[PDB]
């Protein structure tokens, strides 16, 4: 935990990141319901069965 | 495989049998159907046997805890804790196999009338060289070898001419000569037919 100070030079736009997802099966369209999401930069990468 | 001694059995009990396993030079040292004596170690062997009921096992002490999708249930989660059975069972592994009541006290080992002499001790090939010199060897072996039958003399000395036996042969034409006798004992009950055939057996 970092505390520093600066000047702020741009801002993105707001825009919609995951907490929860939930993926479904191609074939038997079961579910796969609220995975927990990684908290900032990181990625998901999906189950592969 | 071997197998529990007649004398060891405990009443109403089958014997039990167990694998001793023989390495380098004591490999070929038991024969079927001799009773041999085994040093060596009692170690477990792994064996893969189940369906008692689930048991004892192994598995990692990592504690891991697979994702969704990943969940850690089932095959995929045995197969990733590393879970298997501790199923064992014992086994004798054997440095060294001796014979439990060795005929000559010298030396085991082509078997010739020399080899034989030379396993002996000096003391042994004293009595085999005294009791081959004997006359009345003939009777002194049937009395010693049947002490407590009384009469039938003729089948103690056919059955010691059987446990001493004739020659085997073999004819140019390739014919096997049979060489050593069979006997038959016919007889009234109680006549000590079985008694016979129990003093060869031991
Ligand atoms: N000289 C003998 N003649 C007959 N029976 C004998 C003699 N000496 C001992 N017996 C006894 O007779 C009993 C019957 O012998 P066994 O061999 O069991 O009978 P079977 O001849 O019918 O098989 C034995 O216990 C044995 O000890
Ligand atoms: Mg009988
Ligand atoms: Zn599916």
């Amino acid at each position: 935990l970092v505390k520093i100070p600066g000047i702020i030079i741009a801002a993105s736009a707001v825009r919609a990141k995951a907490t929860r997802i939930s993926i479904q099966c191609r074939s038997c369209r079961n579910t796969l319901t609220n995975i927990a999401m990684r908290p900032g930069l990181e990625g998901y990468a999906l189950p592969r069965k | 495989r071997i197998q529990e001694t007649q004398a060891e059995l405990p009443r109403g009990s089958i014997p039990r049998s167990l694998e001793v396993i023989l390495r380098a030079e004591a490999v070929e040292s038991a024969q079927a159907g001799d009773k041999c004596d085994f040093t060596g170690t009692l170690i477990v062997v792994p064996d893969v046997s189940k369906l008692s009921t689930p048991g004892a096992r192994a598995e990692t002490n990592s504690r891991v805890s697979g994702v969704d999708g990943y969940e850690t249930e089932g095959i995929r989660g045995l197969r990733a804790l590393g879970v298997r059975d501790l199923s064992y069972r014992l086994v004798f592994l054997a440095c060294c196999v001796a014979p439990t009541n060795p005929r000559f006290g010298g030396k085991e080992l082509e078997q010739t009338a020399e080899s034989i002499k030379n396993q002996m001790t000096v003391k042994e090939w004293e009595k085999v060289f005294e009791m081959s010199q004997d006359k009345n060897l003939y009777h002194n072996l049937c009395t010693s070898l049947f002490p407590t039958i009384h009469g039938n003399d003729e089948v103690k000395r056919g059955v010691l001419l059987m446990l001493f036996g004739g020659v085997p042969k073999t004819t140019g034409e390739g014919t096997s000569l049979r060489g050593d006798i069979n006997v038959c004992i016919v007889g009234d009950p109680s006549t000590a037919k079985s008694q016979f055939l129990k003093h060869v057996e031991e």
